[PDB]
């Protein structure tokens, strides 16, 4: 937009003559100072702009989209003023001017343009006004002053004026903008936390508690603490990572801290007491919980852990049975679980590993060694699961004949009933093969149910399926054995391989033509262009 | 992603074990010795989250059209 260039360089001659006596953007008057020169420049930008300072819509407090002009000149959105001024209200809210005939002039040349241009503007110096905060009022280790911090904190607001009230707005030193929502962002909060915990304490205080009296007062705070929680967390994880430290002395005071953690559990428990020292002791616990339990997989991989994060985990067991916070042994099995997944509880879940005390009391008394593994093909959904229970019960029984009769009961034809009913049979046979107590059931006298299924349906009656099913009903697929050793993978592996086959197999589609030739036609696949292989 | 999830964990040969259950969707309101409901001590916020690696900036630059928006840190 050519229209700005002499004031704004009349305005950097101002803001360069406003510097030299306060280089100091630490402090308050400078950034008091810059935040005028903004706010004036975009007042006169406005003015040079649109006619003296098109204004937002009164009553929605926002931009106005597709403009009409008031007589007393005047911009409301079409949305607000066809909703308003329809009833016995014809006066303009803002002046109390009365308007003769209707909103029928409306401007299509000059402005939606200015609009637009204003949008541009004011989101420039916004960004460029939040770049400068995180940068001038952070350049270096000193934390700023007192008074910088308020103001920067109470810029956020929009409070009472005449008429929704106390919104939250995104760093904008201005007041022609609005979100009709109390948002809370992070990025005040992060950029405060950077610094050392010990000297941001009231500042985030005061704003949590002008955000719970002013925003969230009654609402889901579940969200807001936790999203606090992480933001502390990050600091703290930035602090440790960025710092010139080693590994044992962060060690040794994370042992000291669990050791010298009074519990004090009764604070800031029961409806609305929520201090930062506690959000502090709740971001540590969990990541101590989550080194413990990095630590736990590291020991399920390998050797004994040196004898000195042994001592670390030690003490995370001593808390663990010490305070009565379950919660905190919760997120550690959460964690360990994302970090490696279901088996690794499982494992864990054993009859007198020395780990058993990551787990909660109830979750070992009732639990049997029955604890099998799941099907992940749950992906199709409402259908394969029919069929696979169909299945599971023509195992139980001898007769063979309710698998066909759900498959037939269902949409999706022919190939992915196929691709279904392989499945499921290859689920029922690893499952009885892998429990022992049900090994090799199909050869009691129930091999015969299928093969005679298969003889007779001719759903699958097809001779590349009819070698796949003998070969898998009898365990003589070359994909059983595939004698792994880590006992984790070996199954996951396996049932990559059997799903990648099974959709090979009943993938009848040109794009799949090369990948099976690829996994069962190898011999032609002799000296062929292999993929996702590098070129000069 | 979240409904293969709630549906894979409502499977009835797992869901009898308890481990899945504070483990994969399940509030762990169910074990007896726990402290009373808090406002802090909400199932989501004792809950697990990710560790941000350049890897998962790699995934948001691609499915965000980092070609031209952003290119620089793209390569
Ligand atoms: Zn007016
Ligand atoms: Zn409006």
């Amino acid at each position: 937009i050519p229209e700005l260039s002499p004031l704004v360089t009349t305005y950097v001659s101002l803001l360069d003559k406003c510097l030299e006596e306060d280089s100091n953007l630490k402090t308050c008057r400078p950034f008091v100072a810059v935040m005028t020169t903004l706010c004036d420049c975009k007042d006169k930008a406005s003015k040079k702009f649109s006619r003296f300072g098109i204004q937002p819509c009164f009553i929605c407090h926002g931009d106005a989209q597709d403009p009409v002009c008031l007589p007393c000149d005047h911009v409301y959105c079409l949305r607000c003023i066809q909703t308003w001024l329809i009833p016995g209200q014809m006066m303009c809210p803002y002046c109390l001017t009365d308007l003769p005939d209707k909103f029928s002039p409306t401007v299509s040349q000059d402005h939606r343009k200015a609009i637009e241009k204003h949008a541009q503007f004011r989101h420039m110096c916004n960004s460029f006004f939040v770049d400068l905060v995180s940068t001038m009022c952070f350049k270096d280790n000193t934390p700023p002053e007192k008074s910088v911090i308020d103001t920067l904190l109470s810029l956020l607001f929009v409070q009472k004026e005449l008429l929704h009230r106390e919104h939250t707005k995104s760093l904008s030193p201005f007041d022609d903008v609005v979100d009709q929502t109390p948002v809370i962002r992070s990025v005040l909060l992060k950029l405060l936390l950077k610094y050392s915990f010990h000297e941001v304490k009231d500042y985030i205080q005061n704003y949590l508690t002008q955000l719970e009296k002013k925003a969230f007062l009654t609402e889901d705070k579940t969200e807001l603490y936790l999203l606090f929680i992480s933001c502390l967390e990050d600091s703290v994880h930035q602090k440790t990572s960025a710092g010139c430290r080693n590994l044992e002395q962060v060690l040794r005071e994370e042992g000291h801290f669990l050791r010298t953690y009074s519990p004090g559990l009764q604070g800031q428990e029961p409806v609305r007491i929520a201090s930062v020292e506690y959000l502090q002791e709740v971001a540590r616990v969990r990541l101590c919980l989550d080194l413990a339990a990095d630590f736990l997989s590291e020991l399920q991989e390998g050797s004994e852990l040196a004898e000195d994060k042994r001592r670390f985990l030690k003490h995370v067991e001593e808390f663990c049975t010490r305070v009565n916070n379950d919660w905190h042994r919760v997120y550690l099995v959460r964690k360990l679980s994302s970090q490696r997944g279901m088996e690794f509880v499982q494992s864990f879940s054993k009859q007198g590993h020395p780990c058993q005390w990551v787990f909660p009391r109830k979750v070992i008394a009732q639990q049997k060694d029955h604890v099998s593994l799941m099907d992940r093909y749950l992906v199709h959904g409402n259908e394969y699961k029919a069929v696979r229970d169909a299945t599971a019960k023509a195992v139980l029984e001898c007769k063979t004949l309710d698998i066909g009769n759900a498959l037939m009961a269902c949409r999706s034809p022919k190939p992915q009933q196929t691709a279904y009913l392989l499945l499921a049979l290859y689920t029922e046979v690893a499952a009885l093969y892998r429990s022992p107590n049900g090994s090799l059931h199909p050869e009691a006298k129930q091999l015969e149910a299928v093969n005679k299924f298969i003889k007779e349906s001719k759903i699958l009656s097809d001779p590349n399926i009819r070698c796949f099913a003998r070969s898998l009903v009898d365990n003589t697929l070359p994909l059983l054995k595939i004698r792994s050793a880590n006992s984790i993978l070996k199954g996951t592996v396996t049932e990559m391989a059997v799903h990648v086959a099974t959709i090979l197999l009943c993938g009848h589609n040109q794009i799949l033509k090369p990948l099976r030739n690829l996994a069962f036609y190898p011999v032609n696949m002799a000296n062929a262009f292999l993929p996702t292989m590098p070129e000069d | 992603l979240p409904a293969i999830n709630a549906l894979i964990s409502q499977d009835e040969r797992i869901s009898s074990n308890p481990v899945t259950k504070i483990i994969y969707g399940d509030p762990a309101t169910f074990l007896p010795h726990l402290p009373q409901k808090s406002i802090i001590h909400c199932s989501k916020i004792w809950s697990c989250r990710r560790k941000i690696t350049v890897e998962y900036l790699q995934h948001i630059v691609e499915q965000k059209n980092g070609k031209e928006t952003v290119p620089v840190l793209w390569h």
